[PDB]
């Protein structure tokens, strides 16, 4: 019979993106696991103690806090990211020295940090095979497209990798720090202003419902030892989660003209702390802060969200980020990246800005048909890096490309290695 | 339309006219007007119809190699 | 033991004649400043990756002056030459003959091309626009031709 199909080998497929990371085995569709980029310590004792469950960390500890890993894509903190990618091994009860492991990464990323990486995993969890596709790569090998611009709108940063015959134009990527960071921050100090105190869940004992802006009973549930500040704003994240998923939405540069009538309307939603103060958002608040990701119009200094330049005299915004990343592209294959954008990122859940993303892409680049493709499934927009790591692992020729702990050893300088084998 | 246009006829008409002819009059002259703008355009070479042929590699669109066996798997 | 194991079938190679440092005698005749290092290292990456003339470029790092037509015209070239002074004692014929023929060339054209194609890309919302709307009629009065020559002949 002709081989239509793949063969698959079992191997995990490893994500390490700024927020979340997304662990999972070969030829299925779903990862099995996805831990919150972050890490607990907990230092009471005279020994040290390490919790990395999602779940356990989310509960009051006498002495804990929390530590980020992900900074900015790039890993930080390899003692303790090796402890939780061997954690998260041992939960998803691998077998090692019979798995390949596929290794997925951002564009840019330190080199010393690539040797350690694999350094650790060809030599101390002893895996057979390995693998370090781009990021990018791997989101067009998810979304089936080789030929294709990945517009990503993670937490952290934005990142535009054109890719040509599914490979990556390292030189060509544009990193804004604009992101959902920005958007976290700037919601932060919006509250700021209004004078809402967010508290968090566990404080929470006894509640009862008030509409009113003023303050509302909520009886407190007071632990004998003291909480860290980590472990307060950590809390504080996942309310964000929810107050970004559900107030944001965008409009297409038309807020000026119906920011009189928008009061008129009193089309105001409430968003219900668990401390219960259901706060009022105007929608002329919502719309400027969903717009904010586009023009960052915002002048105070975005609480340590400074202005950024392409790779790191105005901060340009998504839409002429997307102009520049197009513009740099050479005529000859300009159209093709231009009539497939993919446009992963959880932060893509706001209604409204790829519909006006396209408008401003379409009114700025005229002439060149600009259509923009995005996932209607949930899960493919989250893990879009983890479902073509799994495709790639599962695909039959790509085999002869992995590297193998002998090969590491004869080779010995991970120079020649990252640059032909990857 | 150009080799006899109607325009010509049209004033030296012997038999009753009819909306009709002024219509297909109006029709040639349309056709004139817009052949006449598409030939200006061309001649600014600023029509996007009209291309210079592009170059092709030899090397490529003789043999498969591997990462194009491994782009079909993907797709 | 079935070594054949499949997806080996495609372990197909491109394949591209080298030179060395002899040939490259051959090779000394032809802001250019070409010269043996940086011609071996174009013809690696070119081994490398599967002759993708922008990740080519983009991979490249010898020095950044070295635009893609640039690249193209000395890899087209050096190639020629190679082959002709390959076939010297026996005449190619066929295939190796049509590849060399097609590998006349011209750096200028493209150039020419390339920025053409940018200029017109660089049009004015206005222009374009006119443009698309004198296709859209010139094929509306297009659709409609049989019953215009028609009457046209009655008339
Ligand atoms: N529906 C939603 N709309 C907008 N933002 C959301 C939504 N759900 C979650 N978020 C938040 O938006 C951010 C999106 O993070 P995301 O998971 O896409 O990043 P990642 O996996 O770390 O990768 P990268 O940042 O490199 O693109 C997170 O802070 C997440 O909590
Ligand atoms: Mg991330």
């Amino acid at each position: 019979p002709q081989v239509y199909g793949a063969d698959e080998i079992n191997a995990v497929v490893l994500d390490a993106s700024s927020y979340r990371t997304k662990i999972g085995y070969g030829s299925l569709d779903c990862p099995i696991l996805n831990l919150p980029s972050y890490y607990g310590h907990q230092t009471k004792d005279g020994s040290e103690k390490f919790i990395f469950e999602e779940n356990s960390m989310l509960i009051p500890r006498p002495d804990y806090e929390i530590k980020k890993i992900m900074k900015d894509g790039i890993i930080d903190d390899f003692e303790g990211a090796v402890k939780q990618y061997n954690y998260m091994f041992d939960v998803l009860k691998l077998k090692p020295s019979e798995q390949p492991i596929l290794v997925i990464e951002s564009t840019q990323n330190e080199y010393e940090k690539k040797t350690a990486l694999l350094k650790q995993l060809l030599k101390e969890n002893k895996f057979v095979a390995t693998f370090l596709i781009k990021n990018p790569t791997c989101v067009s090998f998810a979304h089936g497209r080789p030929n294709c611009l990945v517009v990503d709108l993670g937490h952290d940063l934005v990142t535009i990798t054109p890719i040509l015959d599914g490979i990556s134009l390292r030189k060509q990527v544009l990193g804004t720090h604009y992101a959902g960071a920005f958007l976290s921050q700037q919601l932060r100090q919006l509250l700021n202003h209004k004078g809402v105190e967010v508290v968090p869940v566990y404080k929470v004992k006894s509640k009862v419902p008030t509409y009113f802006p003023d303050e509302a009973k909520f009886e407190e549930r007071k632990y004998d030892f003291d909480i860290s500040e980590s472990f307060e704003n950590f809390h504080k994240l996942r309310i964000l989660r929810e107050m970004k998923e559900t107030l944001l939405q965008a409009l297409p540069d038309s807020e000026t003209e119906k920011l009189k009538e928008q009061e008129t309307e009193e089309d105001t939603r409430y968003f219900e702390f668990p401390n219960g103060l259901n706060v009022p958002f105007t929608k002329y608040e919502r719309v400027r802060l969903a717009n904010s990701l586009f023009n960052p119009s915002e002048p105070y200094t975005g609480e340590s969200g400074p202005n950024i330049v392409v790779e790191g005299d105005k901060p340009r915004g998504l839409t002429s980020l997307v102009n520049q990343a197009l513009n740099h592209l050479d005529v000859d294959l300009k159209p093709q990246l231009a009539n497939n954008i993919i446009l992963t990122g959880a932060t893509s859940l706001i209604p409204g800005v790829a519909e006006r993303l396209n408008q401003e892409l379409t009114a700025m680049n005229p002439g060149l048909k600009v259509r923009i493709h995005s996932s209607a499934n949930v899960i493919e927009r989250t893990c879009s890096a983890w479902i073509g790591g799994s495709i790639l692992s599962s695909l039959g020729t790509f085999h002869q490309l992995w590297v193998s702990e002998n090969e590491y050893d004869e080779v010995g300088a991970k120079k020649l290695i990252m640059d032909r084998f990857r | 339309t150009q080799t006899f246009p109607l325009a010509k006829l049209l004033p030296r008409s012997h038999k009753s006219l009819t909306t009709d002819a002024y219509e297909s009059a109006l029709l040639e002259g349309k056709i004139a007007v817009l052949y006449s703008r598409i030939e200006e355009l061309k001649r600014q070479r600023k029509w996007s119809l009209r291309q210079p042929k592009r170059f092709i590699d030899p090397f490529t669109r003789e043999s498969p190699t591997h990462w194009d066996h491994l782009l079909a798997e993907m797709k | 033991k079935n070594s054949p194991y499949l997806f080996e079938k495609y372990n197909q190679k491109i394949q591209i004649p080298s030179f060395t440092k002899e040939e490259y005698d051959e090779f000394l005749k032809d802001e250019a400043s070409w010269d043996y290092d940086e011609t071996v290292h174009l013809f690696q990456l070119c081994e490398k990756w599967d002759l993708r003339w922008p990740i080519i470029v983009d991979r490249y790092e010898y020095d950044e002056r070295s635009m893609e037509e640039l690249k193209e015209r000395f890899y087209k070239v050096s190639e020629r030459i190679l082959r002709h002074k390959y076939r010297n004692v026996t005449m190619d014929d066929k295939t190796s003959l049509l590849v060399q023929t097609l590998s006349s060339f011209d750096k200028r054209r493209e150039t020419e091309r390339k920025q053409y194609l940018r200029r017109l890309l660089s049009r004015s919302p206005t222009e374009i626009a006119e443009e698309e709307s004198l296709v859209i009629e010139a094929r509306k009065f297009e659709l409609a031709a049989k019953k215009m020559l028609t009457e046209r002949a009655s008339l």
